[PDB]
């Protein structure tokens, strides 16, 4: 696995000692070339993960987000060029360097084969975070949005240490494939029922429960682009993928204890997506339609059954795509009106037409279009949903029909109508948004073509 | 450039807005529009056919046609 | 007769009695309605017809308008009897309905499954 | 190609031509026109890439895995023995599910050939479906997301320790 | 007609749809010998005619599906096979027909029968 | 029955070719409109011989052609049902589709986005 | 009309007409200066030529690789292109031949 | 609105419910429930049409009421009746649309029907194809709506049926005919009443050629399918005459009521709206308060 | 077909000669309604639902009372419909 | 920060301080009820839709319906165009929800109705051979099907 | 006459 | 193209083609009509008589005296 | 259009009710020679009651209009098709690309069109130059506090432009396309 993690830290050194005309352009060949390479990574097995090593190994569920965080580096890059042109150029190095530190975390959390590891890294991409949303953000809102942030994953992941040090105490051993061999049914104890919350509210905090889900708005919103687009496109899905992996452990007190998350996300998923219908703010509206997403990944997890854990791959690394998109384009409407306001900037059809079928696209994604993995995912978690209970299409169904209106919504709203009169800044799309809509586009576009790959490990 | 007609060729004269204004006349009244309004009851607009008329259209011909090709059956078996 | 309004019906310009006051504090008030308006548009026309801006014409009213639906909420919020009752048959209401809802279902299925009364004869994929 | 035993094809009964009417049946042309001008070039660039490919035959094989002992046989942290013992059960459930998918072909394609009377003419291919479907949900179902061949081993003695209340019954 | 003497007149004297025939066959007929059927099983299921197709009838459907796929492309000549299948199914809805009123008719007789004691 | 499966999908595929020639420069031209015209009718004379042969025979298939994911027990993939229905309603929505194609070059000839319009119809 | 917006709205019209005037192509607009418009379509047939080169692109090249694909699939998997079964009637078939006239009754009335 | 929402688009859930027949035939619920939605679809759709002004409002209201004689159809068991009916109803509501777009271009972007009329011999080609599309439409005897429409009312009526629903079939028949006779009394006879400077004309090639293949279509494809295809449902030979006369009956019964009530607007005695009238036109107020009190509710709760 | 402003003045002319209320032969291009013709507010009501009625576009209240002229009523439907010849 | 919304006025120096604030008349400057929902200072403008706005004013925003500097209502969003109107209809709306509602319900009781009186032919039930099918129609090939016999009538 | 066309720049 | 000028409260214009293909297609369209009925009237009307009911006799329905 | 009022007097109001009375009988009385006739029924009650002088009674005529207008008026009115609430309402809005996006063009996109830039230079060169007068013309026009009408004044002197114009001047056509 180090053929992936060195390069990343040999980032670090290039960026620092390159010219200050070429810091960009070296990044985003470099990271290009490591997301090119960790492409390798997808050949798994059908039966046994990939064991790299003692530390690092990697299974249909660790290469998928792998390959998304590899290719997300760039992304950010390109994205972050803008805004980031005129800091001095330490600075500059410093926010690369931040960005290539939380990959490089994100890379071994996803690869780690011990939990307390796991855990070390997963806590440990909150201070590149944190930093990139409290030091690069526009807003005086930034302070109170990494402290809700950082004050919400700690209090919720302290436990899960606790509890983690506890089984690594009692069992012998944390490293995945040994917890998941000798594997123990937990009895209705209360002792038990409080190791399962420990373990499982961590992960509750990360992809945000509706109720939890209060530091999400502010993060992705007060936080610069790049901070908001893996915030959306990985630290969201870090919770869902800490989640499949430790419920091996917590089985089969999950059956009664899930009861009040099921309810939780399968009626906050309609709530957050009713909230998106009535939400001022584009950065807002996209981080509640990603809570309202991420409650499905929350329900497949917790039924525990092989087309909710396939959906919920599939569903992650497609929602971890659109929300990423969604949030680059939000970001060059705010570059060019400078305002986060959705209704101040009007019919913008007709002034950015490549950009307006960046949106609808972008939109049709996020509302599950067939054929797109969006869908696919939905679509497996609602079966399996349906299984666990026939009353669950319900909820499904109309949170489906909202999640179509809040799209179309926003996309009539930003892209459609009479041109604002008095804007007169809106300048023609740069080959810089227009190429990374279209980076954000295509591979989402072909996943549809070859699904087995992003479906999980139970395929 | 359209050759606008004659402004003093538009009459009430027989056209049914004639009938309008000889009962606004028994109030007491007078059309002052009837003139602006006459050329739609004037011209080769004057004439159109009853409902009747209109779902009969080439039934003449139709009903021709199929005598002929009725006699042509009859004739040739 | 005669036309009742609703909220989501107002009632009609021409059918409203205030539309026909004719006292002369009416006709000033009006008047002063006027003289903001006219105010307010020439200061927009005056920043959108100047050849000299090359951005946006920041409204002060739209900044006010989302200022107070985002971030004027929680400090004019005061937990009332009403605010508190409403919060909870809001928040917790609905969840316990659904909990009762699904926890019945799950119940009757896994009792039918138990007794061997449910029939799951192609059921290979869950 | 495929063994027609597994899949299995009803001899195929295709009535004779017996045209009545004098008239030009049009399908006779226009498959002799398609034959001419699809099939001819079609077959003509297959038996190209065919002599292509039989200049150059090489081969490609079926790998074939050994028994191993099973989860029945294996200490409780004999951690190797566990291993191989899951690995050959995972192996085993991607080859029942493989063949249950076979017999669901079969089923599809009898239902599709035997047209309007599909329901009476497919009886043994849903006898057969509905044993297959039967003994692998017995085997396999309800096992969870986390599914382990220890796992199995739990529902097979639950379902054995109900037979044999049953039997004492 | 047979509607409104069902539901504004004696319901219990007109037939019910659903529940025909009530009387037994047999019965009031000195002797009732069975409807032969033309077609066989085999046959039917070789023509695979669709079930609701599959009456009494079958026969003259199959001779036309066979004057169909023989007459092509001339799709105007099967009138008289046509005509034999048709006229089949009016003498078999003529039969069902004649049924309703027999079970009118006995139910009348048997009110007659009621009224007698 | 063997150009039967060939016929059918092609009546589908040569639709696909005005949205591929979209990012050519006949998108760009005053041309798109009338390939596109002709692209349908082409599509429905070539449609028009399957429902010859189902009314010849009664040619009824299945063709599951692309096999896209196996689910475990359930087979995803990618199958047309060439039954009466569809052999049937093609050629009818295709000519239609002609006529109307037809109507709008000339209905929507003053619009500037007549190639999207025409895109879109497809 | 006050006098001054009726002097307004003249000079206004007149502005305006000027404008609309000013927005009116001069005799021609400079077009950028086509190998294949060039010999290949220097004035080649725009009948036959365009109306079968057409119906080969569109018609012709797909139902070739849609065939070949009922070469490089159909036969190469099984149960691929299932066809229904030909209704059979009291007709002979053709690779074992037979046939089972039924027993016929006799009305020439109707 | 010709492509779509007339002949392919909005007949996918009718050819959704044909696709899974043999599954719709065990279970009778289900059967009672699209028979009872497509009788209502057919009287509601029916009855707003008869009072809009609007050519392309009336059109896509007839297109409703043809589809719930489609879903009315299905409800009887009869698939292929259905699938039958949405072919030739493809090619007659197509060429009406397409003829109420000519009337439109040429009218410059007028669509009331009260600002047009006097069309009969100006636009002779379109009128001439709107008076047999309304013909097919309204089930004239041997045109392409005749072997379906027809065949779709006499088997409802010899069918153990909902009678209510056969009534308000019957009663969608009668005024499909009244809505056919406004869109020719309002726009076609009559004096003209659209503005001056007349610019009709409908001498291009493409419009011509296109409503000619539909009018071919409309007239002629009928007889062809129903003699092409193989039968596929049991006939309904034998049938009480006056039962077998019904859907033509009717339909001269509407014709002759809405012609009837067309010449009484010529009247001058200017009266007030009724209820009825009220209600047909704001299509039974149903988009009035379904459109704003739950979309109401909906976003106020969000908020 | 552009309308021109000659257009536009003929066919409103037009339209006024139609008017019974208004004599022909003194009509003029600046025959203020008001003043030199009879005609009172109905009146002015009337002929522009004419003139709007026949150029098929309508025009706003706030405006309609402020026509007078026939020469304001060409030159506001040359704005309307940007006729600059 | 004088110009952004605040706390609910209670001296009349406050409400006059808010009114010149939203470029509003003191008189008719009216706050929410100070109800605890945390509307504060901010206007209650009447609750009508943008859809009922003069249509013919020269708007700064003309799509919104709006002018620059001018109060923008708290429902703006749920009140613009493309949702929610509260424009007056012909017909009082009592009356549009008594005719709907009561139409619905009498079709659906006369559908109840005529599901009790069905329509039906005077026929008896039709026949088919081979005990009704019954090996055609799925049936177990094994066991005999009971006799059904149909007699020539 | 034709009169210029108002357009986004749709070179970039 | 002003091959067909516009107008004014004149009256409209028109051509040949058009009027010959309007009368053409309305005239085989009553041709069509009447040559089926011709043919097939049995489709409009009824190719079998509905069978009267009470003319039917007791012994024919295979019924006894009371 | 024009700039409004404060309010309508009692006889703007009464002829914006004549306007809509005429319009919603036309759409009933869709026949021409029909809603002629009662066109002038029409005229002679606004007619019998036009020399009335109490304005409080005046007022009392024009509430039982509106009352009877309401009750009487068409649920489906005829609406123009460019007008609002007509078919073809905002149909062209999405082709009116204004003016100053072609400052944003490529001079390769600008050398296609030279003399209609050069003549769009001009045009730059007068609002800039103007702009400085129509700033000073209005400040003194202008009442001290601020204005009360948005009627706004032409250009008095020569050489001057009325103020405010360029947005009113270089607005897009109706059929831009």
């Amino acid at each position: 696995m180090l053929k992936i993690i060195i390069p990343t830290t040999m980032l670090l050194p290039m960026t620092w000692m390159s010219k200050h005309n070429m810091i960009w352009i070296n990044a985003t060949v470099h990271s290009l070339l490591i997301s090119l390479i960790s492409l390798s990574l997808l050949n798994q097995l059908g039966e046994n993960s990939l064991n790299f090593s003692l530390t690092f190994f990697s299974d249909s569920l660790s290469a998928p987000l792998l390959v998304l965080t590899t290719w997300l580096l760039p992304l950010m890059l390109m994205a972050s060029q803008s805004h980031l042109s005129k800091e001095t150029t330490t600075r500059k190095k410093l926010y690369i360097t931040m960005l290539i530190l939380l990959q490089l975390f994100l890379i071994m959390t996803f690869t780690a084969t011990e939990l307390i590891l796991f855990y070390i890294l997963f806590e440990a991409t909150l201070v590149p975070t944190l930093i990139i949303i409290t030091r690069w953000g526009n807003q005086t809102e930034r302070l109170n949005a990494g402290l809700y942030f950082l004050f919400y994953t700690l209090a919720g992941s302290l436990p899960l240490l606790v509890a983690l040090v506890y089984i690594q105490n009692t069992t012998g051993s944390l490293n995945f494939l040994i917890i998941h061999y000798w594997s123990h049914p937990l009895s209705n104890s209360w002792s038990n029922i409080f190791m399962w919350l420990a373990c499982i509210m961590a992960f509750m905090v990360k992809m945000p429960l509706y109720g939890l889900h209060l530091w999400l708005p502010k993060a992705h919103v007060e936080a610069p682009i790049a901070g908001s687009m893996v915030l959306a496109a990985v630290l969201l899905k870090l919770g869902g993928y800490g989640m499949m992996r430790i419920t091996t452990i917590l089985n089969p007190l999950t059956n009664y204890m899930a009861y009040p998350f099921l309810m939780l996300s399968m009626w906050g998923m309609i709530m957050t997506s009713s909230i998106c219908l009535r939400q001022t703010d584009l950065k807002s509206l996209i981080a509640y339609s990603s809570v309202s997403h991420m409650a499905l990944v929350i329900v497949a997890i917790m039924i525990q059954t092989p087309w909710s854990f396939m959906g919920a791959t599939a569903l992650m690394i497609a929602h971890g795509l659109t929300s990423s998109m969604l949030f680059c384009l939000a970001n060059t409407n705010y570059e060019r009106v400078h305002s986060r306001t959705m209704i101040l900037a009007r019919g913008l059809q007709t002034l950015l037409p490549l950009m307006a079928t960046w949106w609808l696209m972008a939109s049709l994604t996020n509302l599950a279009l067939p054929p797109s993995i969006n869908l696919i995912g939905e679509l497996f978690i609602i079966t399996a949903s349906f299984s666990w209970s026939n009353i669950t299409i319900i909820l499904m169904g109309m949170n489906m029909m909202i999640t179509a209106l809040y799209s179309l919504y926003m996309l009539i709203t930003t892209q459609r109508g009479k041109y604002t009169h008095h804007i007169n800044n809106i300048k023609a799309s740069f080959t810089r948004e227009n190429a990374l809509m279209a980076l954000h586009i295509l591979p989402l576009l072909l996943l549809t073509l070859n699904p087995k790959m992003i479906l999980g490990p139970l395929y | 450039k359209m050759e606008l007609p004659d402004y003093k060729q538009w009459k009430i004269e027989g056209t049914p807005l004639e009938t309008v204004q000889e009962k606004l006349a028994a109030r007491g009244l007078r059309d002052p529009w009837g003139r602006n309004e006459a050329w739609r009851y004037s011209g080769g607009f004057a004439n159109n056919v009853s409902f009747v008329g209109a779902l009969l259209k080439g039934f003449k011909w139709g009903f021709a046609a199929f005598v002929v090709a009725v006699g042509a059956e009859y004739y040739l078996e | 007769p005669k036309y009742k309004p609703s909220r989501l019906a107002t009632l009609p310009a021409t059918l409203d009695p205030a539309e026909y006051d004719i006292s002369p504090e009416t006709r000033k008030a009006q008047a002063e309605r006027l003289a903001i308006r006219s105010r307010l548009k020439r200061e927009y026309l005056l920043q959108y017809n100047d050849p000299n801006r090359l951005g946006v014409i920041e409204d002060p009213a739209l900044i006010r308008w989302t200022y107070a639906r985002s971030a004027n909420i929680y400090p004019n919020f005061r937990p009332t009897p009403k605010t508190s009752l409403l919060g909870a048959l809001f928040g917790i209401g609905p969840l316990f309905f659904w909990y009762y809802v699904f926890k019945t279902d799950r119940d009757k299925k896994e009792k039918l499954i138990q007794e061997g009364k449910l029939d799951q004869t192609f059921n290979i994929s869950y | 190609s495929w063994d027609k035993d597994v899949y299995p094809e009803p001899p195929r009964r295709t009535p004779a031509p017996a045209p009545q009417t004098s008239l030009p049946n049009p399908v006779t042309y226009l498959t002799k026109i398609f034959d001419l001008l699809v099939d001819r070039p079609v077959t003509l660039a297959r038996e190209f890439i065919e002599q292509q490919h039989a200049k150059n035959r090489y081969y490609y094989y079926h790998r074939e895995f050994r028994r191993v002992p099973d989860i029945t046989e294996c200490e409780e942290k004999d951690i190797l023995c566990m291993f191989e013992a899951e690995m050959q059960w995972r192996r085993d459930y991607k080859v029942d599910q493989e063949i249950v998918n076979i017999i669901q072909e079969r089923l599809k394609a009898c239902q599709q050939r035997e047209g309007e009377s599909y329901r009476q003419n497919c009886a043994k291919e849903l006898e057969q479906f509905t044993q297959v479907s039967k003994a692998f949900q017995d085997r396999y179902s309800d096992l969870g997301a986390h599914y382990s061949a220890r796992k199995c081993l739990a529902k097979q003695k639950q379902r054995m320790l109900a037979e044999r209340k049953a039997a004492k019954e | 007609a047979h509607l409104a003497r069902r539901y504004l007149g004696d319901a219990s004297k007109e037939p019910d749809p659903l529940r025909m025939p009530t009387f037994p066959p047999d019965y009031g007929f000195p002797e009732r010998k069975e409807r032969e059927m033309v077609a066989t099983q085999q046959e039917m299921n070789d023509a695979q005619l669709m079930l609701q197709q599959r009456d009494y009838c079958a026969h003259y459907l199959i001779q036309l599906l066979k004057c169909k796929r023989d007459s092509f492309p001339n799709f105007l000549a099967c009138k008289h096979e046509q005509h034999d299948w048709d006229y089949c199914e009016h003498l078999d809805y003529v039969k069902r027909m004649k049924e309703f009123e027999r079970e009118r008719r006995l139910l009348q007789r048997k009110k007659r029968r009621e009224q007698r004691e | 029955m063997n150009p039967f499966a060939s016929l059918t999908l092609t009546t589908l595929i040569i639709l696909t070719i005005p949205i591929m020639m979209s990012n050519s420069n006949i998108y760009k031209t005053n041309l798109y409109p009338n390939y596109v015209k002709t692209t349908v009718s082409y599509a429905f004379t070539l449609s028009l011989v399957p429902l010859l042969m189902f009314m010849h025979t009664g040619q009824e298939m299945i063709i599951s052609n692309w096999h896209w994911m196996t689910l475990q027990t359930v087979e995803l993939s990618l199958s047309f049902k060439m039954d009466y229905f569809s052999v049937m309603f093609i050629p009818v929505a295709l000519f239609v589709t002609w006529s109307i194609m037809e109507f709008s070059m000339w209905y929507m000839h003053s619009d500037p986005f007549i190639n999207r319009f025409f895109k879109y119809l497809v | 009309y006050t006098p001054d917006e009726k002097l307004r709205l003249q000079q206004l019209r007149e502005l305006r007409r000027r404008w609309l005037k000013d927005q009116e192509l001069s005799p021609r607009e400079p077009v950028l200066p086509f190998l294949q418009d060039g010999a290949p379509w220097k004035n080649v047939i725009y009948k036959t030529y365009r109306h079968s080169i057409f119906a080969v692109t569109h018609v012709l090249i797909p139902v070739w690789i849609i065939h070949y694909y009922l070469k490089y699939h159909v036969t190469a998997k099984p149960y691929t292109v299932v066809e229904r079964k030909p209704r059979i009637f009291p007709g002979d078939t053709i690779l074992e031949t037979g046939e089972v006239i039924p027993l016929m009754k006799e009305f020439p009335d109707q | 609105s010709a492509l779509l929402h007339s002949s392919t688009m909005v007949v996918a859930g009718v050819f959704l419910l044909i696709r899974f027949y043999p599954l719709m035939e065990t279970n009778k619920l289900v059967q009672t429930m699209t028979l009872c939605l497509g009788a209502i679809t057919t009287l509601f759709t029916a009855l707003c049409a008869i009072t809009q002004n609007d050519i392309k409002k009336i059109v896509a209201f007839s297109t409703s009421s043809q589809l719930g004689l489609m879903m009315v159809t299905i409800g009887i068991n009869q698939p292929h009746l259905a699938f039958l009916h949405i072919c030739m109803h493809a090619f007659f509501k197509a060429m009406l649309f397409m003829c109420s777009g000519s009337i439109i271009h040429s009218l410059n972007d007028e669509q009331d029907i009260r600002k047009m009329g006097g069309l009969y011999k100006a636009m002779p080609f379109t009128t001439t194809a709107l008076i047999i599309g309304s013909l097919a439409l309204t089930g004239m005897p041997y045109l392409t709506g005749f072997y379906s429409k027809d065949l779709i009312i006499e088997a409802v009526n010899m069918s153990y049926t909902n009678a209510w629903a056969l009534l308000m079939t019957l009663i969608a028949t009668s005024l499909t005919a009244a809505y056919s006779t406004r869109i020719i009394f309002f726009a076609f006879l009559g004096k003209p009443r659209f503005p001056p400077l007349v610019l009709i004309n409908e001498n291009n090639p493409l419009l011509i050629n296109s409503i000619k293949r539909l009018l071919i279509g409309s007239i002629f494809a009928g007889f062809i399918i129903s003699n092409n295809i193989p039968p596929m449902t049991v006939p309904n030979t034998t049938m009480p005459l006056y039962m077998k006369m019904t859907a033509l009956i009717v339909t001269i019964m509407g014709f002759m009521l809405a012609l009837e009530l067309n010449n009484t607007t010529y009247y001058l005695k200017f009266k007030y709206p009724s209820q009825t009238y009220k209600f047909s036109n704001m299509l039974g107020y149903y988009p009035s308060i379904m459109h704003r009190l739950p979309t109401y509710h909906n976003l106020s709760m969000s908020q | 077909p552009p309308l021109t402003l000659e257009a536009i003045k003929d066919r409103v002319l037009y339209v006024l000669k139609l008017y019974d209320k208004i004599d022909p032969e003194k009509l003029s291009v600046n025959s203020h309604f008001m003043k030199d013709l009879g005609l009172d507010s109905l009146d002015q009501v009337e002929i522009i639902m004419a003139m709007e009625d026949e150029f098929g576009f309508e025009i706003p209240d706030i405006d309609a009372e402020k026509l007078m002229c026939p020469q304001e009523i060409v030159d506001y439907i040359a704005d309307k419909k940007d006729v600059y010849e | 920060k004088d110009m952004f919304p605040g706390p609910y006025p209670k001296t009349p120096e406050e409400r006059a301080a808010a009114a010149k604030k939203y470029n509003m008349r003191v008189e008719d400057y009216e706050p929410y009820p100070d109800d605890g929902m945390g509307y504060g200072d901010y206007p209650k403008l009447p609750d009508r839709s943008q859809q009922e706005r003069d249509p013919w004013y020269d708007w700064d925003h003309p799509d919104l319906r709006l002018n620059w500097g001018e109060p923008i209502h708290w429902d703006l969003d749920m009140y613009i165009r493309n949702r929610v109107d509260t424009s007056p209809t012909p017909v009082s709306w009592n009356t549009m929800c008594k005719h709907l509602f009561g139409f619905v319900a009498f079709m659906l009781f006369m559908f109840w109705v005529g599901e009790i009186y069905p329509s039906y032919q005077p026929v008896g039930p039709k026949q088919y051979p081979y005990n009704d099918l019954y090996l055609e129609r799925g049936g177990d090939p094994t066991k005999e099907p009971e006799p059904v016999v149909h007699y020539e009538i | 006459k034709r009169l210029f066309i108002i357009k986004p720049s749709g070179f970039y | 193209g002003v091959h067909i000028e516009p107008r004014y409260r004149q009256f409209p214009q028109l051509t040949r083609s058009q009027l010959i293909q309007a009368e053409f297609f309305s005239a085989t369209m009553w041709f069509w009509i009447l040559w089926r009925f011709w043919h097939d009237s049995d489709a409009v009307l009824g190719h079998f008589p509905y069978p009267d009911p009470s003319q039917w006799t007791d012994e024919e329905l295979g019924i006894l005296p009371d | 259009f024009s700039a409004p009022a404060a309010y309508l007097t009692h006889q703007q109001k009464v002829l914006r009710l004549y306007k809509r009375a005429l319009r919603h009988l036309e759409s009933w009385c869709v026949h021409r020679d029909k809603y002629r006739y009662f066109a002038c029924l029409m005229r002679a009650r606004f007619d019998e009651h036009k020399n009335e002088k109490d304005m409080v009674k005046a007022t009392q005529l024009l509430r039982q209009a509106e009352e009877e207008f309401w009750y009487g008026q068409h649920p489906q009115p005829y609406i123009f098709p460019e007008s609002p609430g007509g078919t073809s309402y905002e149909r062209y809005e999405c082709y009116k690309v204004p003016e100053w996006c072609l400052d944003d063009w490529h001079p390769s996109e600008k050398a296609m069109y030279p003399d209609y830039f050069a003549k769009r230079e001009q045009w730059k060169r007068l609002r800039r130059e103007s702009w400085e007068r129509e700033v000073k013309q209005l400040q003194e026009e202008t009442p001290p506090g601020g204005p009360r009408t948005e009627a706004l004044p032409p250009a008095r002197k020569e050489g001057d432009l009325p103020p405010l114009w360029w947005h009113i001047v270089t607005r897009p056509r109706e059929r831009p396309m």
